[PDB]
RNA sequence: GGAUAGUGGCCUACCAUGGUUUCAACGGGUAACGGGGAAUAAGGGUUCGAUUCCGGAGAGGGAGCCUGAGAAACGGCUACCA
RNA sequence: GCGGUAAUUCCAGCUCCAAUAGCGUAUAUUAAAGUUGUUGCAGUUAAAAAGCUCGUAGUUGAACUUUGGGCCCGGUUGGCCGGUCGGAUUUCCAACGGGGCCUUUCCUUCUGGCUAACCUUGAGUCCUUGUGGCUCUUGGCGAACCAGGACUUUUACUUUGAAAAAAUUAGAGUGUUCAAAGCAGGCGUAUUGCUCGAAUAUAUUAGCAUGGAAUAAUAGAAUAGGACG
RNA sequence: AGGGGAUCGAAGAUGAUCAGAUACCGUCGUAGUCUUAACCAUAAACUAUGCCGACUAGGGAUCGGGUGGUGUUUUUUUAAUGACCCACUCGGCACCUUACGAGAAAUCAAAGUCUUUGGGUUCUGGGGGGAGUAUGGUCGCAAGGCUGAAACUUAAAGGAAUUG
């Protein structure tokens, strides 16, 4: 029968085996370890508002050639730094160290997004604003 | 083969296999009434002894074991019942 | 348990309100009571016959029993009056449908009415708080003593 | 150590079958096999058996034509509520018009369909088709 | 393989080897059907009148096309003492 | 099979179907019942007196002959051993293997077949307790072992 | 025996050495109130339930207690800590 | 994967697609996933058989112990007929089930209460040449369970049933104008009421109750310390 | 820790080669290689393939045991033997041909009798790195053994086969 006991009273062998191969699931292991507490800047949240440090040029992988226009995040509920992406060309005259930025994933689990090497987060909005609004022309960003 | 007779096999190809793959299995083995003309009285001989058989007044001999048969010992009549 | 000099207390035993006027010279010396539990248990006769004073016996005692009829077999005679078994039972996970042995030991007062020993099958019944945690009583004996006058000396 | 006497009865009929042949000598013959042999020729699976009598378990040599495509043991003999032989037979059976799924039940060994009539269940046996 | 009313549905019952009782399909070009002409008084085949056999690929690549052929022209009658039910 | 090695041997008896006599067999059920407690009293094994009835004498094997088994015909007459004879013989075994092992403390290969015929021993023994046979304490002991035999 | 409305190591005195555990005791974790239930639709499952009903627990944290049929109550009191 | 000068991916215009009072994104989870595999995975070389053997816990474990034959009772579909002013039951027929019998056959067991059923029969007979038919007391059925005494090898499984909150789910009835819902409502003499409702199902482990006696365990008579009276 | 220390020889020193040459080749030669007493417990410890049981297919070799003989050879006087020959049957190590069958294939009488998916049972694996690393436990004189993560990173890594 290869392995499993196909006994008729075999079923605590059954159960605790399946326990234990869970823990070789990705996704089992972190449910449990409560990874996105623990680790994850996002404190397991779907959005993380932060503050601007600085404004940074990173340079795109290989085999594209790229300055990918970033922005360092120090996150208030944690105090944990983040360099996070402001998308849509542009936008990176909005941002203006100091202010204040809300966070997202960047739609991959985790593992930063493409070219941009370790940038696991994108801006949504400053000083409340929606970032899309300013980009077209909805809104316009407050006073200070 | 693809159609025969496993209830009625044939005598010949019976009598070859081994004991335990006949259609009911039995022994193969045998015993028999020795008698060397010296005494009067035979003895019953199992055909695979094991035991030097001894016969009933004298501290003769019958038979030497073998890892088989039963090397029955010098002139000696034998009948198979 | 109790073997041999029931008047064995820094307290007197005696069943309750069960008076033996001594004016009156009688010949069975102690008026004795019982009762029959109920349910069809034969209330032994060393309970009638005997002359202990377990006040938590439920054949001569102040007990009822009442509930939850259980059996089970005996795995500890090491507490005085009172035993522990071990009840088991096959539990069904439904995902593998299948079964996984299971079991509970449970404490149970004995009468000195009874003599157990380790391996016999008993029947228990359900009666109020005794002690802690005991909360079933041995009221009959299903086992004798698991073949053991067959375990003598060579032949 | 030989485990289901049952099981082996049932893989060397499937391998006889399988393999072309018209019959087959099957070890050692419990009570079950003999109960499970004939409800298999009661709904003409195989031909006519007989039991060899050694002073053993037995031995038994079935007459097999070509109607049979599989005939399985279930390893465990699982228990099954009257409200799931359905869930048995849907999962093992080619169609709902043929084939059965045969049971064992105090009422006796019985295929499904049968076992349906009578209107009583157990554990489960195997299936014929 | 009938319907409701009795009306016989789903085209071509197909054949089947008489040594096996098996399906022989339609893709099965490894199979085979035998024609035995049917002789008369002294000789004289009767032409157009067979007594047919159809054997399955299966057996035919087995080898067993040969002895089993033997099996069942003896019992059907043009055979004297050549096959054998017992080994 | 073969629970402490890894040969695959099939080499049995071969009873015959005829479960009652051979019938050109002669003497009594007293006869070789007789005969039985006759070796028995000179101390011979069970095996040792089925052999030697089937060799010298007609006994064909006792069980036919006699509605009873050897090993049964010796309780009933007195002459039943303290423990059955295979576990007697793996003790006597065990005892010489370990005989030779404390002679030669560098034949590990002595060393492991001690505990091939010690672990048949124990678990012999763990059946011939369940069925009541052994008293429910019966323990093989080394230091007591050779003691048990000889 | 005392205490309780009452059973009970609930408490005390005396005596005994017991009670649980690989059929997982004991300990750790829980971003754990339990349940009716919720989401996902071949089936078998997987995941979730703070939250309309039921049960429990609490009233800043502990403890104590008055009244009373019923509270160890907090939109009652007393004490300490914050 | 596009962008390094004719960019089918960027920034726009134009045009076009998709869904549409909605549409995108992030995070989680479920399906797809037979990538957690009881159903249902894979492990020669892709990820994976402990160097080897013993071995306790665990899981698992050969075959065999009332089968086969006979009679009776009455049920539910389906047929060939319809007797009748859509549906009806007899006789004829199959078919599939249930109960109870006799075959050497515990049904726990005695002591009365009871009797429903006949080996009964006491008369005959409505009436088709009569075992088609039942009212019917005077010898003669136990089990159909009361209640009192005396006792009982153990279990698993399966059947049916009781015990069982509502909302939720599945689902019936009902034209909230539809529908999500709701548990309403529908009829008249609409000038002094008539009236259908507010179903059914699942409710699974355990516990209780009952039928079954295959499958799988357990216990018994071997120093006879056995079994009936 | 003793004894042994012929041989070959991790180390080290050399001669050469090389741009270099801490190496390959040559010389010397420490430890080692051998043994007793104790440790260590790892190998591509390999068949990279768990064990017990059943079934499914043809072929000729060989190993051990056994049965059959108006077989051959050893001649003594015919045997008995011993060796050999032929047929069989168990249990061995393997090989040959097939493929019904299986596999991604290479191939495989098991790696077959699986979507027609259940004989019993043990063990491990769940994309690639990170990493057999960190940490704790435990064994060891040491070297190290066993148990053994995560964060982060990444779209491949990999297998067999085909053409180049
Ligand atoms: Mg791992
Ligand atoms: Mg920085
Ligand atoms: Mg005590
Ligand atoms: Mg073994
Ligand atoms: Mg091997
Ligand atoms: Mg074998
Ligand atoms: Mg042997
Ligand atoms: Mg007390
Ligand atoms: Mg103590
Ligand atoms: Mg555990
Ligand atoms: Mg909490
Ligand atoms: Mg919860
Ligand atoms: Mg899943
Ligand atoms: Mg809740
Ligand atoms: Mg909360
Ligand atoms: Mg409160
Ligand atoms: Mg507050
Ligand atoms: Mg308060
Ligand atoms: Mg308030
Ligand atoms: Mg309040
Ligand atoms: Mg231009
Ligand atoms: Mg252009
Ligand atoms: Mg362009
Ligand atoms: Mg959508
Ligand atoms: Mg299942
Ligand atoms: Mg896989
Ligand atoms: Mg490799
Ligand atoms: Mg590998
Ligand atoms: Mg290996
Ligand atoms: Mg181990
Ligand atoms: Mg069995
Ligand atoms: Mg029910
Ligand atoms: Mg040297
Ligand atoms: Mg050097
Ligand atoms: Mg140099
Ligand atoms: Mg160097
Ligand atoms: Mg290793
Ligand atoms: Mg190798
Ligand atoms: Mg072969
Ligand atoms: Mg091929
Ligand atoms: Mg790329
Ligand atoms: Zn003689």
């Amino acid at each position: 029968g290869k392995g499993k006991p196909r006994g008729l009273n075999s079923a605590r062998k059954l159960r605790v085996h399946r326990r234990n191969n869970r823990w070789a699931e990705n996704n089992y292991k972190k449910r449990l370890l409560g990874t996105a507490f623990k680790s994850s800047p996002f404190g397991g949240s779907s959005h993380a508002k932060g503050i601007v440090l600085e404004k940074l040029g990173i340079e795109s992988k290989q085999p594209n050639s790229a300055i990918r226009k970033c922005v360092r995040v120090q996150l208030i509920k944690n105090g944990k730094k983040v360099t996070a992406f402001v998308p849509n060309d542009g936008c990176l005259n909005f941002v203006d160290e100091n202010d204040e930025v809300l966070l997202a994933g960047f739609g991959r689990k985790g593992k930063a997004k493409g070219d941009i090497p370790g940038v696991r987060f994108k801006v949504v909005k400053v000083s409340g604003v929606s970032l899309l609004a300013l980009w077209k022309e909805k809104k316009e960003k407050p006073r200070s | 083969v693809l159609v025969q007779d496993l209830l009625h096999p044939t005598a010949a190809s019976e009598a070859r296999k081994h004991k335990l793959k006949t259609l009911v299995q039995g022994p193969r083995s045998y015993f028999l009434d020795v008698k060397c003309p010296g005494c009067l009285n035979i003895t019953t001989v199992f055909s695979h002894a094991q035991t030097a058989v001894t016969c009933e007044s004298c501290s003769t001999i019958l038979c030497t074991p073998t890892g088989g048969k039963a090397k029955l010992s010098e002139g000696t009549s034998f009948r198979r019942k | 348990s109790t073997e041999l000099t029931v008047q064995s207390e820094r307290a007197f035993q005696k069943q309750p309100h069960i008076f033996n006027n001594p004016k009156v010279k009688t010949s069975k010396r102690t008026k004795r009571w019982y009762k029959n539990a109920g349910l069809g248990f034969k209330t032994p006769k060393t309970a009638i016959e005997g002359s202990y004073i377990d006040k938590k016996c439920p054949f001569t005692g102040l007990v009822s029993i009442r509930g939850k009829i259980l059996t089970g077999t005996v795995v500890s005679t090491k507490m005085h009056r009172t035993i522990v078994i071990r009840r088991a039972y096959l539990h069904y996970i439904p995902k593998y449908n299948r079964y996984e042995k299971r079991h509970k030991n449970v404490p149970v007062h004995v009468s000195p009415a009874f003599r157990v020993q380790v391996g016999d099958i008993v029947t228990v019944g359900q009666c109020r708080p005794i002690s802690k945690t005991v909360r079933f009583n041995v009221v009959k004996v299903s086992a004798a003593a698991g073949k053991a006058n067959k375990q003598f000396a060579k032949f | 150590t030989r485990s289901s006497v049952l099981a082996d009865a049932l893989n060397a009929i499937n391998n006889a079958e399988k393999t072309g042949k018209r019959q087959v000598l099957i070890r050692p013959s419990s009570k079950v096999i003999i109960k499970f042999l004939q409800v298999m020729q009661k709904h003409g699976y195989i031909g006519e058996f007989e039991y060899i009598d050694d002073h053993r378990s037995g031995k038994i040599v079935v007459q097999l034509n070509g109607r049979l495509n599989k005939c399985g043991v279930i390893s465990p003999r699982f228990n099954v509520k009257i409200g799931d032989i359905e869930k048995w037979t849907a999962n093992l059976l080619p169609a709902r018009q043929f084939g059965y799924v045969i049971l064992t039940t105090s009422a006796g060994i019985m295929d499904h369909e049968e076992a349906r009539r009578k209107h009583v269940s157990g554990k489960i046996l195997g299936f014929v088709y | 393989m009938e319907n409701d009313k009795g009306q016989l549905v789903e085209l071509y019952v197909p054949r089947k080897c008489s040594a096996t009782n098996r399906i022989i399909k339609a893709d099965d070009h490894a199979s085979v059907q035998i024609n035995v002409a049917k002789v008369d008084e002294e000789g004289r085949a009767i032409p157009g009148e067979y007594v047919t056999y159809a054997l399955s690929g299966y057996v035919r690549s087995r080898g067993e096309s040969d002895d089993s052929l033997n099996r069942l022209a003896q019992n059907d009658g043009l055979l004297k003492n050549v096959w054998s039910y017992s080994r | 099979g073969r629970m402490h090695s890894a040969g695959k041997g099939i080499s049995s008896s071969a009873i015959p179907y005829s479960r009652n006599a051979p019938a050109w067999f002669k003497l009594s059920s007293e006869s070789v019942i007789e005969q039985i407690v006759k070796y028995a009293r000179k101390g011979l094994t069970p095996s040792q007196i089925g052999v030697l009835l089937r060799d010298a004498h007609g006994v064909t094997q006792a069980r036919v002959i006699t509605g009873n088994k050897i090993m049964r015909i010796l309780k009933s007459n007195g002459l039943a051993p303290e423990i059955p004879e295979d576990l007697y013989y793996l003790i006597k075994k065990a005892v010489s293997v370990r005989k030779h092992l404390e002679r030669n403390r560098k034949d590990k290969d002595a060393k492991f077949r001690l505990i091939l015929i010690e672990s048949r021993i124990h678990r012999l023994a763990r059946y011939y307790r369940t069925v009541a046979v052994l008293p429910p304490n019966w323990k093989y002991e080394s230091a007591t072992a050779s003691a048990l035999v000889n």
